[PDB]
């Protein structure tokens, strides 16, 4: 008389491709509390889907066919076309919300709108903004993945979007993802550089960026001191998809993506749940915050006042 | 017309010589074909004349003002190519006055980038004992260092790996002790140089049977093989080892001990202390995150089982204790083996137990700790639904709750995470 | 390889010849070597750039006598290398001298992308990645109304020049060709599909934002209309010469690009040109083939180019830096109605901030502290 609700085979869709609400998620949520909630930003390539299935409820080992989020085919990059739309929804055993993300400012998808505002050009810039905000909002915790180190341009955008947000204030922690690492990238004096960077490219950005998710203390670098970084960002490293002299392999420079992978899915859940409103909210309760946000997001006022300005 | 005839006559050289001088002098910005014409004339012309060229030819070969140490750093992999191939055939001389000139400058060279890299590190110069003159005062850039000494390593191989070159630095302990301050500190910042080195050594010693027959060459590497032991059991101890050389030095060690057993005629090597400090290494390197190395920690001290003290047999069996109950299977299995394979005066003696001792150290902190108040009622129902029914509803799921039971905001050893033991203890606890 | 500046203050063996601009631009990762100088040695076939080698801008020049062609590679915040070194001296010598740094800096950037605009044949630019950034579309949508707030001032300079008649009508030698670049980043014959995809979406996403236009005269640049404008560089082991190193002694121990270029350079050094008008009506278009005294001469007076400076300050950060000062003043209004006086003074600050926030809140929330002190 105790057994669990349900289990989930595959994530739903938590917002139409339209921006439109989907409320069919509430047959899968109870009425605990503690609820913790992980959001992803990208760019079209960079992995998203890939990276959220691999830290919900799927193994490196296992087949991209299966995968709880649906990810980018062989067919499809050919095309040059995205394959996430909307906004998923989908929750593990452990009671831990994952919200997947379309691509933000894809030529996909402003290709497709081609054939379908003063022109079709800032209708995805304000799509994307509107899904930043909503994931700044109603998540506990975002994830950045940068398929190149150093965009530029991704920084100002997170910086915009959190400046435009619906609304003792709430600041969900950002994580900087750099996926398909190289061996150049897992050196000390390279680290050092790109910590520099981060902190020097996001001093005012008020957001918690720092102090958590160090990937120093995770034994990534055996012999790296801890003074070694002036400051030492929350930024990860997901490398590329991986007679007894002559069977030795090749030599990479970096630890196994099995590894690495597990390490990142072991510091996402060991995450702190600060709250978000004042008051105590459960899964029902923070569906039904996420419902209402979404819709004030739609139809905000600081939305409009950018719209005009462009 | 060179290559036509054959390297027995005295035809004149020096005309020869000065044209590949000439051309070589004057081939800095030349196109992609002209410098590999060049180098492969220079190949021919050093093949050609064996024995015969002046010292002279070569000390101004070898020099920073030369052009040909400027022409390796080619994007083109042919022209790195062609470049090794004119290094292997200078040192692929039989004539030692000729060629210890150039084995001095190459290490005269691999020094100074060595002092560099150190420099830069914030940290004094060594290797004072195979410096060079010609190499005094230079300046290095970090990736300028790194890519000369790793050029220079991959060019030592043509005497390296030779079939049988009586130089004073041998290549042996110029790889195992002059070039010791690479596992200071430098494999920590630059972990490719150490990598470098270790393959290197392997790969030459592998190929003279790790000089176990032995233990005038014969008597020259009388002591090779306690060296070796000695160098793996001091790295193997280390903490701060990458994967990459870790599983290189696994592999090195998974292939002396099976030849240390493949013959009978080898049993008094199971005395001197090198090896007992290896086997010291080799219990202290298992029980890691890593699966495969702990595989082949396992295999390793499966092959030699015999021959060794209580001690180390002592050891063991508590190792295989606590291995017992682990998350995998291949693991469980190996050192299920390994722990049947030792005898039962052992396995049953009265002995203290270091790893248990740890585990109950461990749990004892975690209780002594304050509550955490994290345990949600769903994990406490699965709990209780699994003890008392049987059916827990979840399909290694002891670690993922542990994990999420967890908060960064607000400490058992990782490596003590992977054991069913105690996250059921730390299950029942919470 | 040399700087621009100090290449036109300064040619006998070739005051004559017929040669051709070619401009690289675009975006770089932080790498050893990077993807313009591996682009340079490729195409001239030597070793041009070699290996281990106030303003954060610069421009190279170089030319190539064997092939009669000159290079010009732009290096800016975008690169790098350059944000690196910018990164590491504003770490040691407010949020709102950040801003002017940066919209200086983009500024900056922006006038010298204008200036190689003007004094190229063929343009390049570059990208990390196979996809392409849709924000470039904004780019070139800000800078074409520039140049034409600047044409008449450019005009003006280099009235005494042997450049031509339509040189200084149009303060170009022709409409230049932008040629786009990606890196294959380990992706995916399906090249040849993936690059024509490219090329259709570029073409329509270019054509709705009207940054294209059936006349190749008021555009700024154009694309080709039956050849190929779109090039992925493969993988290789050229990068990260250690892993190259380290693979050499493992074995030990045991179309193109040239092409893709030299098909558009044929066109301008045989004097034909370029036409690119598919509006029903073609007109004819504008083009010359100077030497190199005679580039000299024009690109002198161009780079030594009064109201510039006031022309770039109208045109990014302006957007952000507008909305967050309309943000502060919307804010300031509320908290001065609401107004000892230190619980007072409190409270209005706290609403302030409450109700709105941006780049440039201090300044609004000192004014509205001094106008509350100032009130009792
Ligand atoms: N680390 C990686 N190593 C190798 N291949 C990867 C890696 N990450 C992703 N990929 C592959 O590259 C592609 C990336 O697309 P994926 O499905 O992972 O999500 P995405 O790029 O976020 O998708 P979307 O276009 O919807 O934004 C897929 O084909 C995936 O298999
Ligand atoms: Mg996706």
């Amino acid at each position: 008389k105790l057994l669990p609700p349900e289990r989930m085979k595959h994530s739903i869709k938590l917002v139409d491709d339209q921006m439109n609400w989907c409320d069919s998620a509430i047959e899968y949520l109870l009425d605990q509390t503690d609820v913790l909630v992980v959001g992803v930003l990208g760019l079209q390539g960079t992995g998203k889907s890939m990276v959220m299935s691999l830290l919900s409820a799927n193994t490196p080992e296992e087949d991209q066919r299966t995968y709880v989020f649906r990810a980018q085919s062989a067919e499809m990059k050919e095309r040059g076309g995205n394959q996430t739309s909307g906004i998923d929804f989908f929750i593990t055993q452990e009671r831990i919300v994952f919200l997947d993300t379309q691509p933000i400012l894809s030529p996909s998808i402003l290709d497709h709108l081609i054939n379908n505002y003063n022109l079709p050009h800032t209708y995805v810039e304000m799509q994307s903004l509107q899904i930043a905000a909503f994931l700044f909002t109603v998540c506990h915790v975002v994830i950045v993945v940068q398929d190149w180190f150093t965009d530029l341009s991704l920084y100002r955008f997170l910086q915009t979007a959190e400046m435009v947000k619906p609304s003792t204030e709430y600041y969900p922690h950002l994580v900087f993802l750099q996926n398909k690492a190289r061996r150049e990238d897992f050196c000390p004096r390279k680290l050092r550089q790109m910590h520099l960077m981060i902190d020097q490219l996001m001093a005012h950005s008020h957001l918690r960026y720092k102090g958590t998710l160090s990937m120093l203390q995770c034994n990534v670098f055996p012999g790296l001191p801890p003074d070694f970084l002036d400051s030492e960002v929350n930024l990860f490293l997901v490398p590329f998809m991986d007679p007894l002299f002559s069977l030795l392999p090749g030599y990479r420079g970096h630890p196994s993506f099995q590894s690495l992978v597990s390490k990142l899915r072991s510091q996402v859940m060991s995450m702190a749940r600060p709250q978000l409103s004042h008051t105590i909210l459960t899964e029902k309760n923070w569906f039904h915050y996420a419902a209402r946000i979404w819709d004030g997001v739609r139809k905000s006022s600081a939305l409009a006042e950018y719209s005009r300005l462009l | 017309l060179l290559g036509s005839l054959d390297p027995s006559m005295t035809i004149h050289c020096d005309m020869v010589i000065t044209y590949g001088l000439d051309q070589l002098e004057n081939c800095q910005t030349c196109g992609t074909d002209y410098i590999i014409s060049v180098l492969n004339l220079l190949t021919l012309i050093v093949e050609q004349i064996n024995t015969k060229l002046p010292s002279s030819f070569v000390e101004k070969l070898f020099i920073p003002s030369s052009k040909l140490l400027f022409l390796r750093y080619h994007k083109e992999k042919e022209v790195v190519a062609v470049a090794h191939a004119v290094y292997q055939a200078v040192l692929s001389l039989k004539n030692i006055p000729v060629l210890e000139t150039a084995y001095k400058l190459i290490l005269g060279e691999m020094t100074c980038a060595l002092n560099n890299l150190l420099h830069s590190l914030q940290l004094p110069e060594a290797c004072s004992e195979i410096k060079h003159e010609a190499f005094k005062n230079h300046v290095f850039n970090v990736d300028n260092a790194k890519f000369v000494v790793i050029f220079d390593l991959s060019a030592l191989t043509t005497i390296g790996n030779a079939k049988n070159w009586a130089l004073s630095p041998t290549v042996f302990a110029l790889l195992s002790k002059n070039l010791m301050i690479v596992h200071s500190d430098l494999a920590v910042h630059f972990p490719a140089i150490q990598y470098a080195v270790l393959y290197t050594l392997y790969s030459h010693c592998t190929r003279h049977d790790h000089f176990i027959s032995s233990s005038t060459v014969t008597t020259a590497t009388k002591k090779h093989f306690s060296i070796i032991l000695n160098l793996l059991g001091i790295l193997l101890k280390k903490d701060n080892l990458n994967q990459d050389t870790r599983k290189l030095l696994m592999t090195w060690a998974l292939e002396a001990a099976v030849l240390m057993r493949k013959s009978e005629t080898y049993a008094p090597l199971f005395s001197l202390p090198s090896f007992h400090k290896f086997c010291k290494g080799l219990l202290a390197n298992t029980l890691v995150e890593d699966v495969n190395i702990c595989l082949q920690a396992c295999s390793s001290l499966h092959a030699l089982s015999s021959s060794l003290p209580d001690d180390l047999l002592q050891r063991c069996v508590d190792v295989c204790r606590v291995q017992l109950v682990h998350s995998g299977t291949r693991i469980r299995q190996a050192f299920g083996k390994l722990l049947k394979s030792i005898p039962l005066d052992v396995v049953l003696s009265n002995n203290n137990h270091t790893e248990i001792q740890e585990i109950s150290l461990a749990l004892r902190s975690h209780m002594s700790k304050a509550p955490s108040n994290t345990f949600h009622p769903q994990d406490f129902s699965d709990v209780i639904s699994f003890i008392l029914y049987g059916n827990s509803h979840r399909t290694n799921w002891l670690e993922r709750l542990f994990y999420s039971c967890q908060r960064l905001d607000k400490t058992i050893p990782r490596n003590l995470l992977k054991t069913d033991a105690v996250l059921w203890q730390w299950a029942i606890w919470e | 390889p040399v700087s621009l500046r100090d290449l036109l203050m300064g040619e006998p063996p070739w005051r004559e010849d017929e040669i051709c601009v070619v401009g690289i631009f675009g975006k770089t990762a932080l790498r050893l070597n990077s993807e313009k100088f591996s682009l340079v040695n490729t195409v001239c076939d030597r070793q041009v750039f070699p290996l281990f080698r106030q303003d954060y801008s610069l421009l190279q020049a170089y030319y190539s006598q064997e092939s009669k062609v000159l290079y010009l590679l732009l290096t800016s915040i975008c690169d790098n290398s350059q944000l690196l070194r910018a990164c590491r001296a504003l770490q040691s010598g407010p949020h709102a001298e950040a801003h002017e740094f940066w919209k200086h800096q983009e500024k900056l950037q922006c006038l010298s992308l204008l200036y190689l605009f003007s004094v190229c044949h063929i343009l390049l630019l570059v990208h990390p990645t196979c996809s392409f950034d849709i924000t470039y579309d904004r780019v070139f949508r800000a800078l074409d109304g520039l140049r034409q707030k600047v044409l008449p001032l450019l005009k003006t300079a280099i009235k005494d020049c042997p450049v031509g008649k339509d040189w200084k009508l149009n303060c170009r030698p022709c409409p230049p060709r932008l040629l786009f670049l990606f890196q294959l980043n380990g992706a995916l014959s399906p090249k040849r599909r993936l690059q024509h995809a490219l090329e259709d979406q570029i073409y329509r996403i270019f054509r709705k934002s009207r940054v294209l236009t059936n006349q190749s005269i008021n555009c700024l640049f154009t694309v080709p209309a039956n050849q190929a404008f779109v090039y992925i560089v493969p993988g290789s082991q050229e990068e990260d010469p250690v892993g190259m190193l380290l693979d050499q002694l493992r074995s030990h121990c045991t179309f193109t690009l040239r092409e893709f270029l030299w098909q558009h350079v044929e066109l301008v050094l045989s004097k034909k040109g370029f036409d690119d008008s598919v509006g029903r009506n073609p007109q004819p278009s504008h083009f010359e083939l100077p030497t190199y005294q005679k580039w000299i001469s024009a690109a002198s007076k161009l780079y030594e180019v009064s109201k510039i400076l006031s022309s770039i300050k109208v045109l990014f950060l302006d957007i952000d830096t507008k909305f967050s000062e309309n943000r502060c003043q919307k804010a300031l209004p509320m908290a001065h109605s609401a107004y000892v006086h230190k619980n007072q003074l409190a409270q209005a600050l706290r609403v302030y901030s409450q109700h709105a926030r941006g780049p440039a809140f201090h300044k609004y929330a000192m004014q509205l502290h001094e106008d509350c002190y100032k009130f009792w």
